[PDB]
């Protein structure tokens, strides 16, 4: 799903 | 390709009742990627509810989400006077989203029959060769009304065009207004102009007509 | 406070391309998915496709494929949607929407679902030229009477009544598009009878594309 894409953006940005 | 259903299209409620509106997925939406919007006229769409049930801050409390899979619903505990406005749900859980076609959540208020008045065409726009009779359908209450134009009792079709009013923020009526149009010269041939009206407030057809020329 | 401000209303030719921009402001502008929606007149939303700029990947509906292209300018934070091969169909309002995201401030999860909205951009598919309308009266218990706005174009044209004194029972219908492309208005007012021989109603038009604006005296 292209909607759940800048959700892991925001995820890989954090760890 | 998820389809999403809002039936019906159309609600009307009193102020203050509770409103809950139905969106019906036609397969499971993924995660409960279920969005609601609200939009009044001539603005942008608004968000009230995400995730199914999530509400942003700012939106008021009265608004609240739920369902699962295929079936979801919009619960207005109590309607205000701002809340009478179009509602959509849009599914995002599939790289294609889509929007349900709006439920408009409108005023009830008791029958008003229409208030009908015809209009000749001006004498200034007679010089210029044209002819517009308009009828005008007035403060009238449920929305759904006809109107058929007759020039010497014979039926019109394919000559006018007609538009609404939003539903009036004091009263609560609509208002509508059709216009037929001809050429000067075929105005001209004819004498007995005349819009027939119909709506649940009449008991049998409303007709107001003017002879051209008098 | 994230803010999206769209360029301004265009009228295309059938058969032309249209670009629509859309600025925005606050938050973060490559890390959150730009869509765009529109909405043809008195009908419902439609979702196009969007675009996260970091990764340059766009996402087109299947009825919009092979005739839009999504992109984003991180130098300028602004989005862009281009439509081909115009038809009248595609006169609507387009929409630029940024997803939301959670918690206090603008930087955080992004929940998908549209929080952010640009003001919109009416795109009108016409072969119609500019034109002025003419103002006709609709001439007059509870008497009736009003104007005719007829043959203008672009829309819009709004209309007061006696330079906004009056505003109980005026009622301002929504344009028609006439079988020449050019729009007519009606506006109308209810009064006492008893008014019309010691009142005089006037309806203000105002048309900017054509800078028309006539003050109508409208008499029994
Ligand atoms: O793309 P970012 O994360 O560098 O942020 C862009 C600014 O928000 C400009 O709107
Ligand atoms: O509009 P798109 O998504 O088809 O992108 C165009 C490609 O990047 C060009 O190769
Ligand atoms: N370093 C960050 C840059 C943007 C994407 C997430 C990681
Ligand atoms: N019933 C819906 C019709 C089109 C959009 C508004 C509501
Ligand atoms: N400013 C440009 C962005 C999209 C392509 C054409 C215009």
């Amino acid at each position: 799903n292209w909607f759940d894409i800048t959700n892991w953006l925001w995820y890989i940005k954090k760890k | 390709e998820i389809v999403l259903t809002q039936s019906p299209g159309t609600q009307s409620l009193s102020p203050g009742e509770r409103a809950t509106l139905s969106c019906r997925a036609s397969q499971s939406v993924g995660n409960n990627k279920l969005a609601w919007y609200q939009q009044r006229p001539g603005q942008a769409p608004r968000l009230l509810i995400y995730g199914a049930s999530s509400r942003p801050s700012g939106v008021a409390d009265r608004f609240s989400g739920s369902g699962s899979g295929t079936d979801f619903t919009l619960t207005i505990s109590r309607l205000e006077p701002e809340d009478f406005a179009v509602y959509y749900c849009q599914q995002y859980g599939q790289s294609l989203s889509t929007f349900g076609q709006g439920t408009k959540v409108e005023v009830k208020r008791t029958v008003a029959a229409p208030s009908v008045f015809i209009f000749p065409p001006s004498d200034e726009q007679l010089k210029s060769g044209t002819a517009s009779v308009v009828c005008l359908l007035n403060n009238f209450y449920p929305r759904e009304a006809k109107v058929q134009w007759k020039v010497d009792n014979a039926l019109q079709s394919g000559n006018s065009q007609e538009s609404v009013t939003e539903q009036d923020s004091k009263d609560s009526t609509y208002s509508l207004s059709s216009t037929l149009t001809l050429s000067k010269a075929d105005y001209e041939k004819h004498k007995v102009y005349a819009c027939e009206v119909t709506h649940q407030g009449l008991s049998s057809p409303v007709t107001k007509s003017f002879n051209r020329g008098e | 406070q994230v803010q999206l401000v769209q360029s301004g209303a265009e009228v295309k030719r059938p058969g032309s391309s249209v670009t629509v921009s859309c600025k925005a402001s606050g938050g973060s502008f490559s890390t959150y998915a730009l869509s765009w929606v529109r909405q043809a007149p008195g009908r419902g939303l439609e979702w196009m496709g969007g675009v996260i700029p970091l990764l340059t990947i766009t996402n087109y509906a299947p009825r919009f494929q092979g005739r839009i292209t999504i992109t984003a300018d991180r130098s300028t934070s602004t989005a862009y949607l281009e439509l081909n091969s115009l038809r009248p169909e595609d006169t609507a309002v387009y929409y630029c929407a940024r997803e939301g995201t959670t918690g206090w401030g603008w930087l955080g999860k992004p929940i998908g679902a549209f929080a952010h909205w640009g003001q919109g951009t009416l795109v009108t598919v016409s072969s119609a030229s500019t034109k002025g309308p003419s103002v006709f009266p609709l001439a007059p218990g509870t008497a009736a009477l009003g104007c005719l706005v007829k043959d203008y174009f672009p829309e819009p044209v709004t209309v007061s009544w006696n330079s906004g004194a009056l505003t109980s029972g005026v009622h301002t219908f929504p344009a028609v598009l006439q079988s020449s492309g050019l729009y007519s208005l009606s506006s109308v007012v209810t009064v006492p009878s008893s008014s019309l021989g010691t009142q005089t109603y006037i309806c203000n038009v105002n048309h900017k594309p054509s800078n028309t604006k006539v003050d109508k005296k409208v008499e029994p």
